[PDB]
RNA sequence: GGGAUAAGUGCUGAAAGCAUCUAAGCAUGAAGCCCCCCUCAAGAUGAGAUUUCCCAUUCCGCAAGGAAGUAAGAUCCCUGA
RNA sequence: UUGGCACCUCGAUGUCGGCUCAUCGCAUCCUGGGGCUGUAGUCGGUCCCAAGGGUUGGGCUGUUCGCCCAUUAAAGCGGUACGCGAGCUGGGUUCAGAACGUCGUGAGACAGUUCGGUCCCUAUCCGUCGCGGGCGCAGGAAAUUUGAGAGGAGCUGUCCUU
């Protein structure tokens, strides 16, 4: 009886700037955008969410002493395979997969989660190659 | 850096300037023709392509014939890249010869090692052998797969399999003699691979 | 005891 | 010396708190104490 | 060395995917046919490029 | 041999007019770490990149698409390591 | 480690010590960097940071352990069903025979000792080690490749100058 969209979803493109916000508070909003929680036509099994582009990923910041205390782990399937780096080294070299690990942590787990991860595009600032899609600038709610 | 690639013939012994006897590996490695120059603005990195041991037109494809048309040369059996050479210092179609190496230099030698087939753990991994007597039924076997508690075998457990056919690099070999007339390089020591196989000789990482 | 001598 | 009972041994000892750690520095180097 | 569970029908059919055998290298015999497998003497006419050698 | 470092050694300095390795800012510092040494690596479904060939047929399906022959190329079969 | 309880297994969870293969944690044996020393120098003592690598050949005993011989830079502690018997041996425990000492009238018994004594399995699935066939990578191909990631290696003695 209620509406449930399928193959009629219109997906927009959004640009999110990460110059002054946390890792962090923006990542939950980006995950909610990618899920489609901002649209009234949300249906939980058809991925009504839309594309988002994040620029200035190197300008991200995070409060406290997390630059030296937050540790990322990438354990292999080999014994003694625990490899670790700090948040400063992960931000300094390539913070793109920092942001994608944040979004992947806040996205749901499943086939739709891997599908909604594909709409995310994180780039080192401040230009993106998606000008042909004509993305609009999105301002964060807070 | 500099380098050249070719075919090794076999091993011999050469005494030089004293009574001392040197094991010598003979490599035919000339001429090599520059086929393609990789640039950072187009390919993303700097490298050159070297072609060796040209063949008949029956054994070469039309893409292979068209790829070597720019260098003005016959199609060649072996193509490999060298990275990173001193850019540019070589133009497309220039012949690289054995005169670039003097007979006192230190070079890196790499190649595909000899195949041994599917071999047991004793030969493939150097594992020690079980007793042949005192009632023992155990020899030539790889060992216990591990503990009980993980309920699985850990990755990296050394087991029988195919030995050889992989790329092996031997570091810091010395050129004994260079032969510009007969296109030969004489290298001190042992070189991986079988006879008439492809051997790449590059300058060592100094120092 | 617990001798494994099953036949 | 590293002990969890960092105390001023003599009158010249001074109690400091470098890096979130209670420490005693003194003119005598035998009185240097740290915890943690 | 004892099977813990029985193999289902679908797993057995998936294992029997590569159990099939290929069509031989059979070609037209120039003398009579038909047909003749490659690099062997024809069983019908007994000829091979192209004398009757039996 | 490089970069950030641990324990330590510090420089300039106030909270607290002094003093102070620290709360801001700069160093130095280990066979630990991340590279430089070697090897596998785009099924990295995020499937990347460069060079060079082959070309844009026929018949149905009004659209999507489906069959036959073929070019570049590869394979069946054979001589072998 | 010795214990306590008896929660799981008695329509079976094979138990010691060795062989083979290892992996992990430092409360670090050496090697690396330091502080304090009643550290003149060498050698030392104690306490920090550090698991990267390496941490032996025998005689005795089934032995772990332990003692001794000769080295070494050192011959480190533990966990993984006191790691590992569908990977291996049965010397000891722990069957059926026979003795010694002791107890029991006796049949017999003894963490008291000694001699001898059947260790099955053709791997279905997950795991691991190698090798192939498909399909994908918005045309079909032949080559050359960047590297997200992953694995390997990582030890040290002695002599001469200063």
């Amino acid at each position: 009886t209620p509406m449930a969209n399928a193959s009629t979803i219109e997906r927009k493109w959004l640009v999110v700037d990460a110059a002054g916000k946390t890792l962090g508070r923006l990542s939950s909003e980006v995950a909610a955008i990618l899920r489609g929680k901002h649209k009234p036509t949300y249906t939980p099994h058809v991925d009504t969410g839309d594309h988002v582009i994040i620029i200035n990923a190197e300008k991200i910041e995070l409060t406290g002493k997390k630059l030296t205390d937050k540790i990322y782990y990438r354990h292999t399937q080999h014994p003694g395979g625990l490899k670790s780096r700090t948040a400063l080294e992960m931000r300094t070299n390539y913070p793109e997969k920092m942001l994608e690990l944040a979004i992947k942590g806040m996205l749901p787990k499943g086939s739709l989660g891997r599908q909604m991860f594909k709409k995310l595009n994180v780039y080192r600032g401040s230009e993106h190659p998606h000008e042909a899609q004509k993305p609009e600038v999105y301002e964060l709610r807070g | 850096t500099k380098g050249i690639l070719g075919r090794k013939i076999g091993m011999t012994q050469v005494f030089a300037e004293n009574g001392d006897l040197i094991p010598v590996t003979v490599i035919e490695a000339a001429p090599n023709v520059v086929l393609q120059k990789k640039t950072a603005e187009n390919d993303g990195y700097e490298a050159i392509q070297l072609g060796f041991d040209d063949k008949r037109e029956k054994l070469s494809n039309k893409p292979e014939k068209g790829h070597v048309a720019k260098a003005e040369t016959a199609p060649k059996r072996f193509v490999k890249e060298l990275r990173g050479v001193e850019m540019d210092a070589y133009e497309v179609g220039q012949e690289v010869k054995v005169e670039i190496f003097s007979a006192g230099e230190i070079v890196d030698v790499t190649g595909v090692s000899k195949g041994k087939g599917f071999q047991g753990a004793i030969k493939r991994h150097g594992q020690s052998r079980g007793p042949m007597s005192h009632g023992s039924r155990y020899h030539r076997r790889p060992g216990s797969m591990g503990p009980v508690d993980p309920n699985r075998v850990f990755k990296g457990k050394l087991l029988p399999g195919r030995m050889g056919g992989e790329q092996i690099t031997v570091q810091n070999l010395e050129i004994v003699k260079v032969d510009a007339e007969r296109n030969l390089l004489l290298i001190k020591g042992n070189v991986p691979g079988a006879k008439k196989s492809l051997i790449t000789v590059k300058s060592a990482v100094k120092s | 005891a617990a001798a494994a001598a099953a036949a | 010396k590293v002990r969890p009972s960092v105390k001023p041994i003599c009158e010249k000892c001074k109690v400091i708190r470098r890096k979130g750690k209670v420490m005693v520095i003194c003119e005598n180097p035998k009185h240097k104490q740290k915890q943690g | 060395a004892v099977p813990f569970r029985r193999t289902s029908k679908m797993k057995k059919r998936l294992r029997r995917t590569h159990f099939k055998l290929n069509v031989p290298g059979m070609t037209e015999c120039p003398s009579c046919g038909e047909m003749k497998l490659s690099h062997r003497v024809c069983k019908a006419c007994g000829s091979y490029n192209g004398k009757d050698i039996n």
